[PDB]
């Protein structure tokens, strides 16, 4: 069957057994950048084996009262070998990317999870004339949480699930490349992601380009004897990655 | 010169013209074209996309997540109405603020078919069955299940695929409803049955979880533009 | 000349085909058509997706600020206007541009001109007719400071000038972005440190727009109000996001008051009584 | 130098001219014929494409 | 080009034809030319039912009714109008489309628009040429409720501005029904138990016109009255019908008093005497 | 893209020249010049036709 | 631009004009046409059908 | 004559226009033209050549 | 259609070319491209120096002057106005012009008049429409020098009349030197023994405009002020020079005070600190 | 007497119409279409040319 799926990206291997399928994109596979699109008139660097892999996040724990998860994407890996130090050492990154969520469970676990890859996911604040810190919009491989009401921090996001963090309706966000982790069919989803911008090269310091959210709209459920912890585990892998306008190490 | 004769319309500025002007800007050189993923061409690639529905808008739902789970679960007889609602893409609180009733809440008229998603998020080992119906307009709305069954539905048996299509036909007088509410283009109801119970095994939580989506076919037309009913504004955003 | 899709006829069936069976786990959005579930019969259907095109959709003018100025006054400020240009004052305009996260379109821009007698004790003049001047500066040209000021020469900024009673001034604009789209959303900073400013208001600098009255001091106040129209025509769009829900603050933030999903029913089950 | 094209009428039941007056392309009026499309990239986004009679996810 | 029918000659005749006969029982309207019953010569005749047609009798501007609103005034609702459009308020136009049931055509519109001075004790003043604005709402749009009202923007609805003193505006409109024919009568109810109301008023539902001041505040009351001219062009007609006897009443419903159906002679006979 | 036809003269004893210029046919002029009829629906309106010279309800 | 001149009969508003004038709703799909019986091209069509006379409208 | 109808941006005046317009001396015999050494036909051709940087700008 | 060059690839190089040694003292500008230098790839490039030449860059419309005039005084020196022509009394149009040393081009001339009226007891007038004329006198014509002067009969001089309210009067100008090229700078004297005045002043020699009100002594004053707006078009240009570092002073010579070349740092070498 | 050339448009993704009014050539419009240049003879204004990769000066 269909169900069982294998991904090579450099020496690191993923197998599942119940996936579903693979979402790619708008359709777009990731590629490298043509001679006719380019700006820069140096030679990038193209690393394909150093970079190109999985590197696995940190889990996060989803209880009966979860309200979601999200992590900014080119900020997340920052400190993830080659690809964070290329980050360091060039002033202009391009690449895709390719989101391997795990939850497992049993046949008596039920939930339901959506995984969404939403671009330029520019968000709110809690207080509205007052100015967001970094550490709350990324937190590098940790994620920041939703809450359930209205949150009212200091220098933070507005914490809503039924908001996303963006002003809009949670329903509707499915118009963005996503899969559903329904813990009576799945294990996992798989989304190919391309290079979407609105420039053919940019800084992988000062923008973010994607936030991936994972969003439990059946809530988490079961009985009195099952097991009660229960991780989920995001893995992602750049892919046609290149630099360009090698100087020193830093951000400022 | 040469002699002309002015027309009424003329010195007159209509929102919707479609005349030639002159650049401010004369031989300006645009920057180049380039190959973005993702390119719409008309809204109704987006009004197409499965969408959720908030189908448990009910006295402070709402302000939480709660009101997209459409509560189910064993029952004590069979046949009770699970939930329900009226077909107006539109006008109806349920699927107001949905994508389709976003775009068809920036026109005026509407026509073709409509799909709707139901995924059951439950356990693997429970099993159930329900009955989907459609019911044009002309009686009232059906009141137990021998009455819905009357009209266009289906049963949906839950197991290894975990999601059902009832897709609702087009069956109209003229070729267009209103977005509205009017007496005269009325669409019909929605509802949903227990066809069986829920049966679960021991040690497996009973109370599960339907959610629901609702896309276009792809025989659907929006007509008459207008302004949303939704953006209310008093002063500047300085 | 597109049509939509054709209803094709059906009949009985029995099989182990099942296109009402599916699963929406995977992002896929059923292809489903009524002549799969239920018997349908032939319907050549005329319609067509007209309407509803990008093009057709945003190319309709909209009012996107009001500009207010005088003709006499004790104060020099208050005889000019200026206006930071974006499309993010207006409501209306504003969430009919972020269904898309990037559009590329030219632009055209028409002034609608009024002039109203302020209250005085000497209303009763004989005034010839006003003449406006609406002076465009690029990013980076010099400031005028007054309205006899000697930066209004327009030698190389583009102008219009209009006297009252004709139609309505009207010029086109080229796609002006520096990169290759008008992004609608910024996600990012704009130092290199994460510090800064947060969100779109890096990348608007569209330069900004300029009001006076070309006559001199007048004997009696005049109170001009010009409101801007922008047209949005030859258009392309990106990576369509969902509508927004609530209710806009300002204009260089995308900041909230959290809001309903939607509007409540007090029941879930519908019925044939007071409903 | 003129361009003759089809008008917008109904069905079961034209020909303007055109001709360009100014020197750039950004004085043209807009292009409110072109009623193509293609929801392939918003349905349907996935690799390994389904058959609509098969289970799918069989 | 089309002739009317050529009169041929005719001789004497005796036999069994008769043309005269017939009956009128059978709904027939009988074809008898004069040539079968009288001797005719040959007439060429170059008559052409040119000006009796569907196209040319309906296609005039016809007034269909007046809107009257003022510049400043101490409450709100006197210095804006607005209408509910329809074309049963003037009896000419009605009772010229009311001879046929179905009816198609676009329309063509055109306003005039005229400014008189009220009396006051200043009307010694120097007012600026008036700015007229006519927005039209398509059916479920929201309403200006007053003239500072922000619903004046126009971004997706139609609208039109006419400076005082130039040619009347004109605009063409398209056929809006969701029908396949403005229905000029509807014989039934709106609601399915036959309820509510009784009438062609289920099936008007053609959005509403608003009219105001462009300019703000004057210092003196000036009260325009702008007229609406329908010129139904591009027509097609369909099951005919007799014309109206009685005077109208009302614009929702066809009721009337009952009406004498001719005028009376006194006498049935004529003479060479005083008739 | 111009169109020429006759003009509505008299009897016993022309050529126009039209453009259209707006992109909707509801923008054109009024047809005026459609001169035909058929009184066959309304006059002769019965199943087996009259003759005119047979008694006809013979 | 184009040296013109104006003719009398410019800017005036007559009642059986038959000139050309801009749409309100561009590009607005009109609804399918369908065949309804008894279409009329002509008044004199409608002329031409008997009609009943009151020869006896005579005092009430 | 013939029925016109007035757009936006009539009877207006922009910098940068590009119409025509008439002569105010009607042919006027223009002087003939001389090859002169050094033709610019874009300020690009000026800015090719290389100057001298004024580095050392460091308090009078 | 004419690009800018492509940047073609490169690899590693170890040999006796050296393309960044070169000797600039030969009055050679090194013609070296980046693929000489270090490893570039292939870039297919796109841009055109569109914006850039002699023609798009001096074609727009810059203000030379400005000129007043009443309607009624004492003195009649004041009631009509004089200008000799020149384009070196505003500094943008001069300091864009001297970028060559010679010129050739045709001039489109376009004039901006506004009228205010005066302080004065008698404000509670009703003017009719006031009208302009413009008069150009070639070099050597007769002099008007007053406003009924019979010299302002334009028999042979051109001239142009506009009506209050109108479009601004534009006319186009040929190429009207007595040389080869209209010569920005002149290094000599205007007599042979090396005396007279030095400069450019002896090749001005274009003649005067003149305007005045065809009106009549009105019952209360009126000052018009009048913009004179040149465009070079049909550009010719040879012999580029250096733009000018000092703020201009006069019209007729070239005089200055010494300005210093750049704006000072006060450091010489760049840093982390604050610089 | 037209003369039909292509618009100033963008790269990567036309056809104005132009008839001259007056008898003159000082009347037509700007010519803004002439993008050529030659910077030859202000870099490299040299007798013996240079050949880039020589000494040049050896
Ligand atoms: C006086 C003549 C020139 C008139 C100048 C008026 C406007 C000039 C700016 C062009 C308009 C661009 C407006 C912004 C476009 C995009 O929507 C925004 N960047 C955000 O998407
Ligand atoms: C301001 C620009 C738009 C102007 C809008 C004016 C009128 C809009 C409605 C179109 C006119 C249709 C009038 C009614 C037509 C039919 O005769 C009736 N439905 C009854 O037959
Ligand atoms: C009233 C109708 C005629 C209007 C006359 C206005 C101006 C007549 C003179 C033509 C303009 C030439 C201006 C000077 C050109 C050159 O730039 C200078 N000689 C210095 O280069």
């Amino acid at each position: 069957s269909d169900r069982v799926r294998s991904i090579t990206l450099g020496n690191s291997t993923i197998t599942t057994q119940e996936s579903a399928n693979v979402v790619v994109g708008y359709g777009v596979w990731p590629d490298y950048l043509s001679d006719e699109e380019a700006t820069a008139e140096d030679q990038p660097t193209q690393p394909d084996v150093a970079t190109c892999r999985f590197y696995t996040l940190d889990s996060v724990s989803w209880m009966k009262e979860s309200q979601g998860w999200w992590w900014k994407f080119p900020d997340a890996l920052r400190d993830m070998g080659l690809f964070g130090q290329n980050m360091q050492y060039h002033y202009l990154g391009r690449s895709g990317y390719t989101i391997h969520v795990q939850c497992n469970a049993s046949k008596f676990h039920q939930g339901c999870l959506l995984v969404v890859c939403v671009p330029e996911a520019e968000m709110g604040a809690a207080n509205i004339n007052e100015k967001i810190n970094r550490e709350h919009l990324s937190n590098g491989e940790v994620a920041n949480t939703f809450s359930g009401t209205k949150s009212s921090n200091t220098n933070d996001v507005q914490q809503a699930v039924f908001n996303a963090g963006m002003g809009v309706a949670v329903g509707n966000l499915t118009i963005f490349p996503h899969q559903w982790i329904n813990l009576r069919t799945n294990n996992c989803a798989t989304i190919v992601m391309p290079y979407i911008n609105s420039v053919p090269m940019d800084n992988m310091f000062r923008h973010y380009n994607f936030t991936l959210m994972i969003i439990p709209f059946a809530k988490l459920d079961y009985a009195a004897g099952s097991s009660t912890y229960i991780p989920i585990t995001v893995t992602v892998a750049p892919m046609c990655a290149e630099y360009n306008g090698l100087r020193l190490a830093g951000h400022q | 010169g040469l002699p002309v004769m002015n027309t009424p319309g003329s010195n007159q500025f209509l929102t919707s013209d479609d005349y030639q002007s002159p650049t401010a800007m004369p031989q300006f050189d645009v920057t180049p074209e380039m190959n973005i993923p993702g390119e719409v061409k008309n809204l109704m690639e987006i009004a197409e996309v499965d969408s959720v529905v908030p189908v448990n808008n009910v006295n402070e739902n709402v302000n939480s997540l709660e009101a997209y789970r459409i509560p189910v679960h064993s029952v004590t007889e069979t046949g009770a109405q699970v939930f329900g609602f009226t077909l107006q893409p539109g006008a109806d609180t349920v699927m107001e603020r949905t994508l389709l009733g976003e775009i068809l809440n920036y026109y005026a008229n509407w026509s073709g078919s409509i799909k709707l998603t139901f995924m059951y998020c439950g356990s693997a080992m429970a099993t159930g069955k329900f009955l989907l119906a459609y019911s044009p307009p002309g009686a009232g709305v059906p009141k137990n299940r021998r009455e819905a069954m009357l009209g266009t539905h289906i049963i949906w048996d839950i197991g290894l695929q975990s999601s059902c299509v009832l897709c609702v036909p087009w069956i109209s007088q003229t070729h267009y409803r209103f977005v509205s509410k009017d007496i005269y283009t009325d669409a019909g109801f929605i509802t949903c049955w227990y066809q069986t119970s829920i049966v679960v095994p021991a040690e497996v939580q009973n109370q599960s979880v339907i959610l629901c989506f609702v896309s276009a076919c792809n025989d659907f037309s929006v007509r008459l533009l207008r302004d949303s009913p939704f953006v209310r504004q008093t002063a500047f955003y300085q | 000349v597109v049509r939509v899709a054709d209803t094709m006829p059906s009949g009985p069936s029995n099989s182990e085909s099942i296109p009402a069976l599916t699963a929406a786990e995977t992002g896929h959005t059923s292809q489903v058509v009524p002549s799969d579930t239920i018997q349908t019969r032939h319907v050549r259907n005329f319609h067509v997706r007209s309407e509803s095109s990008v093009e057709n959709f945003l190319s309709r003018s909209a009012c996107v600020y009001i500009v207010e100025y005088k003709t006499r006054d004790d104060t020099p400020d208050k005889m000019y206007d200026s206006w930071v240009i974006n499309t993010r004052q207006v409501a209306q305009l504003r969430r009919k541009l972020e269904f898309f996260t990037y559009v590329r379109f030219d632009v055209e821009v028409t002034f609608v001109i009024t002039s109203v007698q302020d209250d005085s004790t000497r209303q009763n003049t004989d005034t010839p007719a006003l003449t406006h001047q609406i002076m465009y500066v690029p990013p980076g040209g010099p400031i005028p400071q007054a309205v006899d000021d000697y930066n209004w020469q327009t030698s190389t900024n583009p102008s219009v000038f209009w006297t009252e009673g004709n139609a309505p001034p009207r010029m086109s604009i080229p796609f002006m972005s520096v990169g290759n789209a008008y992004s609608n959303f910024y996600d990012g900073w704009s130092h290199f440190s994460q510090t800064g400013v947060y969100g779109f208001n890096t990348l608007n600098n569209m330069g900004k727009l300029y009001f006076r009255h070309v006559n001199d001091k007048t004997i009696s106040p005049i109170t001009s109000k010009v409101r801007i129209y922008f047209k949005p025509k030859h258009v392309k769009a990106w990576v369509p996001r969902p509508p927004r829900l609530c209710e806009y603050t300002h204009k260089d933030n995308v900041d909230f008051e959290p809001k309903g999903v939607t509007t409540s029913r007090t029941q879930l089950t519908i019925s044939n009584s007071t409903h | 130098g003129a361009q003759v094209s089809t008008q917008k009428t109904g069905a079961h039941e034209i020909h303007y001219t055109n001709i360009n007056y100014y020197k750039d392309a950004a004085s043209n009026s807009a292009n409110r014929q072109d009623f193509t499309q293609d929801p392939g990239k918003f349905t349907e986004p996935v690799k390994d494409i389904m058959v609509k009679s098969l289970p799918a996810l069989n």
